Order: C-alpha cells, then structure tokens, then sequence
C-alpha cells in the first residue's frame, strides 16, 4: 500500500528536435549541379496507433534549414552582374546565363532522429493532429519561388484548405491550398525584337478553370464570413516584385498583371526586367539582359497567398516571404527525438 | 529502437503485459550503398546509447537493468493519483508530461539514496 | 502612449523597434485596424490605407531592428493612433 | 559468433574447461564496398540479438548472464543419466536433441519459479 | 548429489533455415543483363571438427529459390512470340533474338545464416556426412537447362558417383555424375539454306571417349546389380523435349538423336524447331524461326539422367525436371541457423 | 481397391488425385511394377509399357491435382491393377 | 572510445570526480563511402571488445561492471604508498607503469579468491 | 584503513602497437597505377592534455612497412632488363620505359589503433615529447629515393634541426632537416646526341642560397663543436651510387658531382648511366639506355645526410639506406594500442 | 682480443659476424675511431682511412651475417686493432 518511485528504461517519450537534416535528390542545370554534391541519392523506399500530436507550421524549424540551403544554392548559381549590399558595398560577377528549372529535393533525418507526419486531410492548422505516422524523409519539394500565386506545389487531397495562423486578425497571411491545379501557359514568342519587343510576354489561363476555382474558394471563405459578399481585388502597392506577380524561368525574371484574375483564355500581360530587388535580404541586383528565341514557362497554379482587409469583404493577392512559401509544403512534418527514460509510482520496494 | 516495449499509442499497464508475453515467445523461439551505410549508422548509435545508459544508471543503483525498484518513497504532492489510475489509463507520454517538472527533484533524490546506502554498507 | 503629432503639410517619422535585430516582419496599423505599412519577407508591403500613396520606410535599418515609418504630405485628417506590431510589443503612438 | 565457447565438434565438459583457460588469457593479454557492408550487417545483427537475449533472460531470473543456476530441480524423467555421462560424452547438439521435447515444459517451470520467488520477496 | 536445471547462453545448436539467399555473380547478353541488377559482385574470398550432419538433397530447399529465380530470368529475357496458358489464354510479345550463354551465379547466406557443406567425396546420398565445413556462398553454378545429358556441370572428384533416392524402386531417377567430361561439338554449318536446310544440324562425340565412359559407368552400376548384363536403350516416348535430347544455344532450340550413344567420332543428327513445350509450367510457346550463318555449341557432358526398367537389366536416358538438374549441383549444401540457448542438468543451486 | 474394368475395344479413363494441387510428379505403374505413365517436370513421360502407344493424360488438370489416365484401344489382356503413386497415397485401381 | 573517463592527461582522483558529474548530466539530459565504412568498422570492434570484457570479468567476480571491489587485500610490497599519494598525484599511465610487473600475480590472486568464494557458497 | 585491490575498466593506458597500416592516396604513371589498387582514397579530414611520450625514430616500426611497400611498388613497376641475384641467378624482363614521378601517400591506422604525433618543433630526438596529439593518418609522404641530399621532403618549422642517434660517436649518420628549401634545376638539353652526348647533364644551384644555407647549418653545428672551425668535404669512396649524388627522374638514373657544394648559379656536372647497383638488396641491374629530347628534374633540397670524421672538424655527404630517408619523415609518429583495464589500491571491501 | 697479424706486402682477410643474418649495417673502425669500411643500406661505404684505397668486402655474404674485410697491399704501418661493430658485439681484432 506504500507507494514508491521506480525507474524504467525504454520509455517512448518524445521531445522536439533541434537538429539538421540532410538533403537527398535525384547536364549543367544549376540545381542539378548543386545537387550533385549537396544531396545524396534518394531512398528507394509508419502509421502510429492511438497518438495525438500538436504540429505547428508557423512555429516549425525545418523551414530555417530550407531557407538557408536555398539561399546558398541560389546565390552561388545565379550570379548578378552587380550586387549591392547596404553605407553600401558593391561587387560584380561574371554573368553567363544558366539553365534554371527547379527540381524536387527531400529532407531526411540523421541518425538518432525521426520525422512525424500529419496524415489528417482536414489538417486545419496548429491544433492536434489525430492521424500521425513516421518517416525518415519527406516527399520531394521543388524550391520554386514566386509571389502571388504558388506554383508547382502539391494539391489538397479533397477540398480547398485554408490555413492561417489567425484569420480574424489580418496582420497575417492566408495560405490557400487548392485541391485542383489550374494550368497557365506563359510565353514570349519569336519576332519580338524591338527596343522601343524583347521584354514583352503574355500568359493564358483557362477562363472556365479560373472562374470555377474562384467559386469554390469563395464557398470555402464564406464559412468564416457567412454574411458577406466576397470581392477580390488587385494589389495595393509597394515593391514591384510583390505588387505584381513575379516568377523566374530559364533564369529570366518575369512580372505579370494579375488584375484580370482578381477584379477561351484569360490573357495576362507580362514583362521581363534586368533590375530586381533581392529576396535573400535587403539589397538590389542587376542581371544580364534577355536573350533571343521563344521563351516558355509551363506551370500549375496550386495555391494563393491572400490577405484580407481590416476595419461585404475584400481579399487581394500579396506575398514576398519565401518562408511562407516553404511552410505551405512543410506544415505536415515535425522532427523529434526520444528520451527513453521515465519515472512512475509503483508498489514494490528495494531490499536494503 | 529505443522504445523496447512499443508503448506509444497504448497505456502503460498494457505495455507491461505485452512485454511479458513477447519475452516468452522470443526466448521460446515461437543508392544501395548510401542508404546501406546510413541504415547501419543509425543502429550503431542506438547501441552505443543503450550500452552507455545501462552503466550510467549505476549512479542510482540501477545499472544493467531495464526496470529498477527503489527505496525512495513516492511523494504524493507529485501526482495525488492511484496506481491504477496512472498505470491503466495513461500512456507514457501523458504520464511524463504530467510530472515533467519534478524530474530533477526526483533524480536528485535517487542519487542521494544510493549514496547513503553505499556509505552504510561500507561502514560494516 | 507616445505622441508625435504634426500638422497638415508636414513630413513625419516614427520609429518602431525590435530588440533582437532580426529584420522581423511587422505591420503598422491604425485604430481601425487597417494595414498601412509593413515588412513582408525582404520587401516593402503596403496596405489599402489613405497613406498608401504617401508613406515609406528605411529598408537598410530593418537589419538593426529599426523600422521607421515616414509619412510625406501629412494631413491633420490622418491624426490617429497607430500600432508598431514589431516582435512581441504592440507599441501605440499618436501621429 | 553466437557460439561463444566454440563447442560444436567437442563435448560439453571440454568446452567449459576451454572457456576457463581462454578467458584467463584474454584478460591477461597473452566488391570491397559491397562485401564490406555485408560483413558489418552480420555483426550488427548478432550484437542486437545478444543484447536482447541478455535482458529477455530476466524472465527466468537470469539476465546479464551467460551461465545461470536455478532453484528448479531436475526431473529424472527427462534424461535418467548422470552428470558425467552427459557432460563428458555428449556435445551440445547431441544433448539438446536428446531432450528436445521437454523444452517448453522446462521453460515454463523456470518462469514459474521466478515468479514465485519475486512474490515471496516483495511480501517481506 | 541433487540434480538441478541450469541454463547456458551461446550453445552452438543448429536448426535448418527457411530463409532466402542472395545472388552474387560476375554486353546485352540476357544473363548478364539480368545479373547486372539481380546479383551482387562476388566475394573475392571452414572445416568443422568432429561433427556429423544429415544432408538430404532430395528434401532440400535451396532448390526452390533456384527454380524461382531462373524462371523469372528466363521468362523476362526469352520472349515467345506466342504464349499459351490453359480454358485458354493467349498473349503475344515482340521477338528480337537475344544472346544466350548461361553464366555462373552464386548463392549466398543473409545475415544470421550460414551454409553447411559436405566435403565427403564419396558423398553417396542422404545419409550422414562426416566431413562438414561452412561457407557464406556456394560455388558458382551455370543454370544450364537440358534433358538427357547434363551439360557443363561439375565433375566428381575421383569416381563416378551414382546418386538416387531409391535405386531399387525405379519410380525415381538416377543422377550420374561423371568424374571425367566428354566433349561434344554441335553445329549447323553454312550453305544449309534449303526449305525442303536451315533446321538441320549434327553433333560429334569422340568414339573412344564415349565407349570408355560407358564401360566405367557400367562397372559402377554392376555394384547394385552384380549378376546382370547391362544394356542401354533409347527413350520410350512422351513429349519430344524429353524423348530426344534437347538443349538451347544462342537462343535456338535444338533436339538430338542420342540413339547411337545408347544402343573417329560418333555423329548425331540434330534439328532446330520453332514450337516447343514449356518447362516453366504446363503450356506452349512459339519462338521466332532460325537465322543465317554458322551456329555452334561447345559443351562438356558431365552427367546423365537415367531410369531403370521394372519387373540382364536395361537403362535409358530421360529427364524434364529442371529441379533434378538443380539438385545435381546443390546436393552438397544445406542452410542453417543457430539457437544459442540450452539446458543441462547440473550440480549447483541458486541461493534463495 | 477401386474397380473400373472395361472390355476389349474400349477407351477408359481413371483419375488419380492429389490433395495439395501442386502438379506433383507422379507415376502410374502396373502390378509388375512397370512404369507406364507419369509427370516428369512439366512434361508427359511414358515408360516401356504395352500401353506406351495407347495411353495419355490431361496436362491442364495437373494444376488442379488431377492426374487422369486415358487408355485408348484398351485390350482385355491389359486387365491388371495399377497404382496411382501421387503424393503420399498409393491408390490401387483395377482396369 | 575505450577511455570511458578520459583520464589520459589528468590524475586518477580527478577522473573519478569527473565521472560522477558527467554521468549525472547525461542521465539528466543537460571517399564518403570508404571512410564511411571504416568509421563504422572501428565502432563495431570497440563494441565487441567491450561486451566481451564485461563477461570475461566474471572470472574474478566482476562481470557486468566498470568498477569492482574485492576481498583480496593489497600487498604493500607492490607499492608502499598511500591512497592519496596514488589517487591524487598519479595518472593511470604512471600508475600502471609503477606496478607493471605485479600484474600476473594480482590477476592470479583475484581468480583464486573468486574460486574459493564460489566453492564456499555452493557448500551451503 | 585497510587497503584492498580493486579493478577498473576503461583505464587509458597505452602500449606500442605491432600492427600493419593501410595506404591512402590520391594516367599510367607507375605510382598512380600502383596506388589505384594499393591505396584507398584519402580522408577528406587531436592534441592531448598533459601527457608525455618517448618517441624514438631510430627504433620505430612504421619504417618497415614503408620499406616493404616501396620495394614492392618499385620492383613491379621498374623492370630491369637484366637482374642478377647472388652462386648467381640471372633473369630478364621486357623493358618499356615508364613515367616516373613519386606522389604522396599516407599511412593510416586500422580499427583498434591510433597514431601518436609529436608536435614539438624543437623535436630534438628520442627524448620525451611534451606536445602530443593523435591522428588516424599521417601526412602524405613522397617516397623519393636519393643519396646525399634529401629531396622534396618537408621543412623544419623554424630552425635547422639536427637529428642523430649519437652525434658524438660518428658510426651513425646525421640527418639535417632544413627550415628552408633550396631550389635545384637539373637538365639534359637537346642537341646532345653524341656517342663519343646523350649521357651528359648539368645542375644549377643558386650561389647565394647555397652559401646562406651552409652558414646557417654551420652556426647550428657549432653548438656541438663550439671550439672548432667546420670544413665540409666531398665523399671518401665506395659504391658510385653513394660516392656521388644519385637520383632518378623519368625513370633515368642520374649521378651528380657535388664537390663544388662541399669544398649566379653553381653548376654541377652530371651523368646518366645504364648499369646500377640495387638498393633493394645486394645485387645488380641493367636498365634500358636513355631517350631523346630534353630531360628535366625540378627539386627542393630539403635535407642532408652527413657524417663526421673521428679521431677543426670535417663533415661530408653520404647515404644509401632508404630506411634513413624514411626516418626523416616518419620520426614524428608512433602507433599505439589501448589496454582498458587496471588495478589500484582502494579503501573498500567486497561483502562476503 | 683475436690476433691476425700479417706483414708488409700481404693481403689479409678478417671476418666479423652477426648471429641474426640480417645484413645489418655495421662499421669497421681502428683504435683512433676512424671509420674504415661499412655496410650502409645495401652499399659498400668507405671512410677517410689510409685503407680507403686498399680495403674491400664480400657483399653476397652480408645476407649470411658474414662481414669479411679484406685488405690488399697491407703495410706493417697499418698494424693496429680494429672493431667489428656488428649488431650488439664490438669484437676487437688485431691486424
Ligand atoms: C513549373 O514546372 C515546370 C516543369 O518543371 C517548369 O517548366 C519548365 O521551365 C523550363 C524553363 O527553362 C523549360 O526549359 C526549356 O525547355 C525547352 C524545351 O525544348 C528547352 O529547349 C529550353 O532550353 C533552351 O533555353 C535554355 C534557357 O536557360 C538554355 O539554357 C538551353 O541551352 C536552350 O537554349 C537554346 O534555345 C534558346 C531559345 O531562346 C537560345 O537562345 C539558346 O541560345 C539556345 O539555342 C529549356 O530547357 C521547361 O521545358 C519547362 N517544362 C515544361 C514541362 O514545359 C516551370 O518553369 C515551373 N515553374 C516555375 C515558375 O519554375
Ligand atoms: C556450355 O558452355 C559453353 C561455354 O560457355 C557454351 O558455349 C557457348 O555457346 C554460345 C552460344 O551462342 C557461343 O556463342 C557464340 O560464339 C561465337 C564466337 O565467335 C560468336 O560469334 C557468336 O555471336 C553471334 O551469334 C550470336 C547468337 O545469339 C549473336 O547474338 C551475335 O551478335 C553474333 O551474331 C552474328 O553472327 C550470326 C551468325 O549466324 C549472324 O546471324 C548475326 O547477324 C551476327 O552476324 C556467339 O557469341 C559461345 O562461343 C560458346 N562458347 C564456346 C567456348 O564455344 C555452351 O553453349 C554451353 N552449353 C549449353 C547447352 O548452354
Ligand atoms: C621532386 O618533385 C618534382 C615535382 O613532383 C619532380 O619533378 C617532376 O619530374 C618529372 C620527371 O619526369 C617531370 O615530368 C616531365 O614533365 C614534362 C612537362 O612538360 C613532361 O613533358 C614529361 O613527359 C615526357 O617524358 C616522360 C618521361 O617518362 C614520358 O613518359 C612522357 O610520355 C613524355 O615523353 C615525351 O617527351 C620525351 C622527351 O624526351 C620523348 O622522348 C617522348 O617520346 C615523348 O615525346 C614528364 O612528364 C615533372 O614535370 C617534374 N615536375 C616539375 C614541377 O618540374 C621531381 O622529379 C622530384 N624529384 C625527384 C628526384 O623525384
Ligand atoms: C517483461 C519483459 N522484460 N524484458 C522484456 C523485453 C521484451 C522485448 C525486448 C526487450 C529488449 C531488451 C533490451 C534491448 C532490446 C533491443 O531491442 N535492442 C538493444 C539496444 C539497442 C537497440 C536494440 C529489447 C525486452 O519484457
Ligand atoms: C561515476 C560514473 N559511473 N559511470 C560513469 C560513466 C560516465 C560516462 C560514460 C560511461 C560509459 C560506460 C560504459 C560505456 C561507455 C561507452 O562510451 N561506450 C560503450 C562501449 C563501446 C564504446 C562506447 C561509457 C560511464 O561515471
Ligand atoms: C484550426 O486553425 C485555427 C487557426 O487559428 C486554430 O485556431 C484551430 O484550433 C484549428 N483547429 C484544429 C482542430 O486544428
Ligand atoms: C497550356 O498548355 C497545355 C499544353 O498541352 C494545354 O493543354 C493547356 O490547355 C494550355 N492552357 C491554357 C490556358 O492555354
Ligand atoms: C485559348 O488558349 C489555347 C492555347 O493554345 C489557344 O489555342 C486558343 O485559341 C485560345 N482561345 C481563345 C478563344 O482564347
Ligand atoms: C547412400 O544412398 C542410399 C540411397 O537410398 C541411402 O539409402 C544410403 O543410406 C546412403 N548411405 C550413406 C552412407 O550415405
Ligand atoms: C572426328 O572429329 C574431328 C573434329 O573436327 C574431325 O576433324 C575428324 O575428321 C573426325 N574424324 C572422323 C573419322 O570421324
Ligand atoms: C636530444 O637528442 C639526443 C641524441 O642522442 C638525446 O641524447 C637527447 O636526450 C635528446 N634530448 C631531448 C630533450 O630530446
Ligand atoms: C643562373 O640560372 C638561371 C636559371 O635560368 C640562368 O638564367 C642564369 O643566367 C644563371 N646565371 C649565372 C650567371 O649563372
């Protein structure tokens, strides 16, 4: 009847890890050149029982490594001719053009660690996940950088999922993951060699697909705001990299007017430009001017970065933080460690 | 595999019962280079931690053991629950979380007890 | 609150600060919770404010934890209080 | 190497004598990638089985041991032979084969004995 | 004087294993193509003491794996143009010719297992082997398929060894392993392009070698049947793949009349044919017709599959079970596991 | 024993069976232990029997454990008993 | 790492103190293919020697232990020094070198003592 | 108060090892061909505390392995046309010329062993080193063979270090390691095709560098012999391989008159010769005659092998033992093993 | 010591020996400690002795542990004692 302290070894109790993951992945392309020495060949090839875990995508740490490895890749591979760091410091580089087409990479746990995965389709957010499994490696993610539309990512399993740390507040973004992709075809045709045009381009979006998609999004948004009509608007202002929709294909820096999407095919007017701001930190960079021949991007719109007005309701596109883009894919994973030692009350005593 | 008994997902009581059964059955007998090496590195680390822990536990008088009974009484202020409430309804994760802030106190006491007993025995 | 109230036709500058110097994302808002100006990624982001065509910042100072907000062509009608939502703090200042 | 004493090919008595001698001497101190990895995989498995077995044996009160003496008497019906007949003339293979069908009975008894002793000790 | 039960760990007691072995082995040839991904590079490089073990070649299990791996190799590599499975189901395939020349492969034990080998030259059979050693890998075996004569296998160390589960009964075959090989040269010369000949071929066997070999075989057979004259005969009937001697070189399916061997060089008349029965199971297959140019096989007769008449004595060639062919090489090996735990009576007691 | 005895000029069929459906090798023999018909590998093998030129089977049934034996142009002189040496069993049937 | 306590470079007394502290902290929780394989081969060997030694030491009654106390008295002729002179001022290397020629004598005595005790216990 | 015997495991006590080290290292060149199968790829990448160790370069054993591996390399790679072993035995070989340019190799410890390194710049000799660290692998050493001058080796960190087992005795050599290298350029120019010249060559040594170097050496030698003027002399006699300075580049065997160095640039007269004595053991060998085109060696004089007169003092160059050359680089390393078990007096007793 | 003393105009041979047969390096010296003749590596090395132009050895015997020393055109003025510093021994012989 006397209660005593006893100790057990092999107790399966988890704590969050602070470790570093390794990269695994699969012709001079810069990501392939990098991967050649940066990543290992991939793994050629476990649901847990009645467990619950509080995954929190906005407070994760897998993100910092992803957002350090990509800057290193990018900065080494895409050299500006002029790079200005703020006094100021200006350096220059040789500027050959390079092939640029992002490839998937996987993050994998080092010895002693494992990655928890949330398998709940109706993920919702930072609340408890009641469907948890374990892996060594995450699925492959293409480190695509873009601003208003999230391109070439994964799709929601069944329904559009709106994930936001605080929907009500509006000082935070809303990440919308689509359960369907919308195809977009962007190109700069030949016979556009004028100086006053090599910097002009256009994009085609299926009219029906876009309209079907927004109707589905609105039906989901109305759950939070059931008494209001939802109106989409264009951007408010600020740096051009985020005012309009920016992306990069073939090494060229593209900007597109998305007003017609948030106001046959829908045609957007796009431009290519030599002077850009950096996303790597505060500063500017100049890249060598465009080349001749037809240029084309082919992509899947898989999501949106939206914000909502404060004080009928209005939403508009925005973005600029590559970390937000990384979260949209890494939200399902957490890395943990095991501390195999515990204490419990018992009903025995040591002979003394 | 540090989770020798596989208790994540079930309560502690069930885990102990499962061990007894499995131990009985076991005694009774009832890219390919890269991942090849990584698979072993993981096992070697786990072995080393295991062997290490088994002797570190001698500080509390529990070396060479998976389960070790004490001479330090439970302080009810650390839980105020019965044996069956804890062993039948809680998982190890729930349990350690419940008492997460008394760990250093308890470990300290276990060391102290072991020291006193060693002293007493050498005095004779 | 802190008060830095100017007059119609002026230019004013307010500084919000961070203690960790992480170029933390932040947003400047009025009492009606309208986003005016903030730090999104490494970029300057504006909201649908009456100040959208007048306000600016100092990007190079974000690395020092300094997030100044400059309003050019200030009107007395812009008199309000605003919040520096930088890190944990929610400092209120009148302009 | 699970055959720690190397007894296949010799009788049990000789194996025990050999151990004593070798243990004394030891204490006293008296393609290349593919097969490289396979050679280690084999050792890692053997280590894991060893460590596992050493604690599984606690069910009979014999953990952390190579050799463990009991409180369960031998039932002559299982052999009807003397100690020297068995230890001097039979190899381990011959011996286990001779008593191959009493194994579960014996293991059961060993578990029972251990349970009863643990019970008796905690009662005090 | 009181006898007690005691337990020892590390007890070297063997049990037969039920595990799966891996393949190791050494230009588009089908076996090399297969081996490229199916087998590992071979091992660049132990007699036991006074032990005895009952090896049983007719009850082994290494055979099933060999006879699963070869079917998989073969079926993937030698595509029939028409394959009929019995109702019936008929499928077709593209039929390029392929190079076909069997190479040796080795079977090797996985972690936790070892292979016992019998080193007794006078092996005899399923009785106890008094000469036992251990290996990880077997010697290499070429998976040659043939019917009446066993080709390109190993030779007996000293004397012809006759191995049969039950010699007396005759419902079982007799596998004869020679201690000498007899060379056979089979070919289809050029300038044989007639339609009514591309399907004709012949084989030469040294007269003396054949006659010397049979005299040696008979002297050994007479040990079982000392009062009878031994007469060899030709086949009795049944499927042509076994009535005559069948084999395959270069992908072509050859048939030879062995009557002159069981009735300068001895010349046999041979044919090449497009429609064959399968050895993989019950069914038929058509293969593309023969090609032009001289075709040659070069082989070592290393053994025979013989049967004996029931009710002077008569023997004849036969065969058809590739498992019998596999046994002729795998009879020396057994795979086992160790159960390092035992019980013995002792003369000590636990303090209680 | 089982008896299935026909007359001169008939055709008869006897079925031997296996319980495991493994297309097991088997051999059919007379009382003088002469191999008549069997399953060798996947092939039909005949022995030096008087039935060598008359007997047959059903190959597709071997996979179902059915090993029928068909004798065409049966003679009364073939009257004998025979054994189905299939698996463990040694069933005797008169034909 | 066989030098579990890291004593090369410091005296024995300090090493023992260091162990107590570190053990507490640990319990408390306070070319790439070639060298990859070689790094593991080294660890596997060390583990095997460790496990082996831990049971070999049973010959002196010290199996499953890092530290083991005896019933064999020290013969002053082997050193003629005090406990603090040795433990506070000498490193393990200096110490073993000082007594390098009495090793076999001592090991022999330890075996003998263990034998006698086992005999005495089984007599009861 | 009773003193007892106690035993500890994990006691860090060292003993010298007798093991074998493995080679690691980095176009048909003979050392590269050898290394391809003889050495592993190198390691892409620990000072001890208050420890002291008696390193003894003249009694080491790393040397024997180095002097077995090099003979094997050399003998396999540089075939004499005629090789005479003393009765006598004479064999011959094909004699293609080979590329010959020594590369660095590293010696590395096998599992269970480690190599101690002395980091004391003022190494001095066999006395105790008070600065000790551990490595798996040594630095790379080029197995250069030469007689009077030690070429292409390492330099002393600060000052010329004179290492000799017994300076006073003179039956032993003096190895002088320089803290500066002196460049020497040796060549056989084109347009030297005469028969009575293809075997003539010359070397240039900077006058100032040589003179500066000797002044520094003498200042150091005077520490041992402070009351005597030091005079350098030429060799005394004996086998030509050591009487003059011998070396090998490109496979050719060169001999140089060093008298002008021990008596703008200093020019030495050199010759190339076909019949040489062996350093591998007692015997002789003939190599194929010289080739056409300009031949050049480029090297760093890093040390000297000197001897001193017995009974003003005189020193002269000499050499001939490749083991002495090996010691000049291996003196910093020792290989040891750990015996993790010790005994100490204590103040506790076992309960009995 | 051992004495092997010849006369002016003679040729003499002395043999120094090793017990291990290792072709050990060795050096022959006079009483004034002048190196005369030795084994350096596999080569014959001479010292600055009056015997430098007269002495020789037998290289093929070094492998048998035999280190003979031959002095041609011996003078009585060379009468001295010499040391066989071979292995551990320092044998003294008069010539
Ligand atoms: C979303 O995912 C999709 C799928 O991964 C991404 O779409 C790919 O985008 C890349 C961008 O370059 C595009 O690559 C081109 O494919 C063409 C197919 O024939 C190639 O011909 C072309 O090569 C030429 O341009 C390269 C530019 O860097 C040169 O490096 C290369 O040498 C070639 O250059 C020749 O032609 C040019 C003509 O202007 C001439 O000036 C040169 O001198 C030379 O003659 C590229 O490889 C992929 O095909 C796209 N994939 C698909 C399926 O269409 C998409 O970009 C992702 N979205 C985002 C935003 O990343
Ligand atoms: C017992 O072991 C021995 C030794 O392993 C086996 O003997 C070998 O059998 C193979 C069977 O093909 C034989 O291979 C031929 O060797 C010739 C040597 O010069 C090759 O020239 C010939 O290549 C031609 O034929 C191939 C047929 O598949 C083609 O794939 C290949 O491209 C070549 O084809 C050219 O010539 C033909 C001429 O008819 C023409 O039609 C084509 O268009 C093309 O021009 C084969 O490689 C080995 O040489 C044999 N080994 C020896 C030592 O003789 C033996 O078969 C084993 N026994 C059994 C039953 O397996
Ligand atoms: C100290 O270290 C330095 C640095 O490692 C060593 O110096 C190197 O010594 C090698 C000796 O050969 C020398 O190699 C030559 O470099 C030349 C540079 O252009 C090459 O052209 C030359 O190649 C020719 O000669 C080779 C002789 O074996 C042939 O094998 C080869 O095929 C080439 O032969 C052509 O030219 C000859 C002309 O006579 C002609 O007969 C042939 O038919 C054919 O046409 C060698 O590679 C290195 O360059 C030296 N390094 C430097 C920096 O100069 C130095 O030797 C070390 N000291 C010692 C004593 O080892
Ligand atoms: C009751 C009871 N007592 N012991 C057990 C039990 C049941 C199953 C397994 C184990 C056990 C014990 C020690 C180790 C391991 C193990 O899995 N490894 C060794 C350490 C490194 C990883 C591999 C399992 C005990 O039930
Ligand atoms: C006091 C006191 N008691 N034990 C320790 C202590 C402190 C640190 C480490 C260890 C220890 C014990 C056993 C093993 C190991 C170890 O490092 N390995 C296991 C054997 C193979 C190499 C790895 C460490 C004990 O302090
Ligand atoms: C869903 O996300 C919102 C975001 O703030 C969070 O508050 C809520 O608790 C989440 N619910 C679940 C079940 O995860
Ligand atoms: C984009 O191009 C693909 C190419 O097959 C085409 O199928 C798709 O409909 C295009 N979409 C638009 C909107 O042009
Ligand atoms: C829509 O886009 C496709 C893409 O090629 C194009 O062919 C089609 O003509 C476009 N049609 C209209 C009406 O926009
Ligand atoms: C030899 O093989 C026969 C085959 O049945 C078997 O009966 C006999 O016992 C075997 N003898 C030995 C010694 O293996
Ligand atoms: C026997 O075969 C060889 C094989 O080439 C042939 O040359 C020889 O002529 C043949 N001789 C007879 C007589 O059959
Ligand atoms: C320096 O080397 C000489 C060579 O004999 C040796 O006697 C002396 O003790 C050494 N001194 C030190 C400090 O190593
Ligand atoms: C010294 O050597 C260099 C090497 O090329 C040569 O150019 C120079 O003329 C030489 N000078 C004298 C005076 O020896």
């Amino acid at each position: 009847a006397k209660k005593w302290v006893t100790v057990y070894y092999g107790v399966p109790v988890w704590k969050e890890a602070t470790t570093t993951l390794f990269c695994a992945s699969d012709d001079t392309e810069v990501h392939n050149v990098w991967a050649t020495h940066a990543c290992v060949p991939t793994d050629p090839n476990i649901v847990l029982g009645n467990v619950t875990e509080n995954f929190n995508m906005w407070k994760n740490n897998m993100v910092e490594q992803m957002h350090e490895d990509i800057i290193s890749l990018w900065d080494q591979s895409l050299k500006p001719c002029v790079k200005l760091t703020p006094n100021t410091s200006v350096i220059t580089q040789a500027c050959p053009k390079v092939s640029f087409e992002p490839i998937p990479i996987h993050y994998c746990a080092p010895a002693g660690f494992a990655i928890l995965k949330c398998n709940s389709k109706t993920f919702n957010g930072s609340g408890p996940c009641t469907n948890v499994s374990t892996v060594q490696c995450t699925h492959g993610i293409r480190p695509v950088v873009s601003t208003q539309l999230l391109l070439n990512g994964s799709l929601a399993e069944e329904e559009i999922v709106i994930r936001s740390e605080n929907i009500t507040d509006n000082a935070k973004t809303i990440i919308v993951q689509l359960n369907e992709a919308v195809e977009i075809n962007c190109t700069r045709p030949n016979n556009n060699t004028r100086k006053s045009n090599i910097r002009q381009a256009h994009c085609n979006i299926s009219k029906a697909r876009w309209n079907e998609t927004l109707g589905q999004i609105v039906a989901k948004l109305e759950e939070q705001f059931p008494n209001k009509t939802i109106i989409f608007n264009h951007s408010s202002g600020g740096d051009p990299e985020i005012v309009t929709h920016s992306f990069n294909c073939g090494g060229e820096f593209f900007y597109c007017n998305t007003t017609p999407l948030f106001n046959q095919n829908i045609t957007l007017q796009c431009r290519i430009k030599q002077i850009i701001n950096m996303w790597q930190g505060v500063g500017k960079a100049m890249y060598a001017p465009p080349i001749r021949g037809q240029i084309r991007c082919s992509s899947n719109i898989t999501g949106l970065l939206l914000t909502r007005d404060g004080g009928t309701e209005t939403f508009r596109p925005g973005g600029g933080n590559m970390r937000d883009n990384w979260r949209s894919e890494l939200y399902k994973y957490k890395v943990v460690k095991i501390e195999p030692l515990g204490i419990a009350p018992t009903a025995c005593k040591r002979r003394v | 595999i540090l989770g020798f008994l596989g208790a994540a997902g079930s309560t502690m009581g069930a885990a102990s019962m499962a061990l007894t059964v499995q131990a009985r059955l076991l005694l009774s007998g009832i890219q390919l280079t890269v991942w090849g090496i990584k698979q072993l590195q993981a096992r070697v680390l786990a072995v080393e931690r295991y062997l290490r822990d088994q002797q570190l536990l001698g500080i509390w008088g529990c070396s060479g053991k998976i389960i070790c009974c004490t001479n330090v009484p439970w302080n009810d202020s650390w839980s105020n629950k019965t044996i069956n409430e804890i062993w039948d309804n809680m998982t190890w994760m729930q349990w350690e979380k419940e008492i997460d802030n008394y760990t250093q106190h308890i470990y300290t006491l276990l060391e102290v007890s072991q020291i006193q007993q060693e002293k007493n025995e050498q005095e004779l | 609150k802190k008060v830095v109230l100017g007059k119609k036709g002026d230019t004013v500058e307010l500084t919000c600060t961070a203690s960790q110097k992480k170029s933390i994302q932040f947003h400047w808002k009025n009492s009606n919770q309208i986003k005016i100006l903030g730090n999104q990624g490494s970029f300057l982001t504006k909201g649908p404010s009456k100040l959208n065509d007048r306000a600016d910042s100092r990007r190079s100072l974000w690395d020092q934890g300094n997030f100044p907000l400059i309003i050019k062509n200030l009107k007395i009608e812009d008199s309000d209080t605003y919040i520096c939502e930088v890190e944990d703090q929610k400092e209120e200042v009148q302009l």
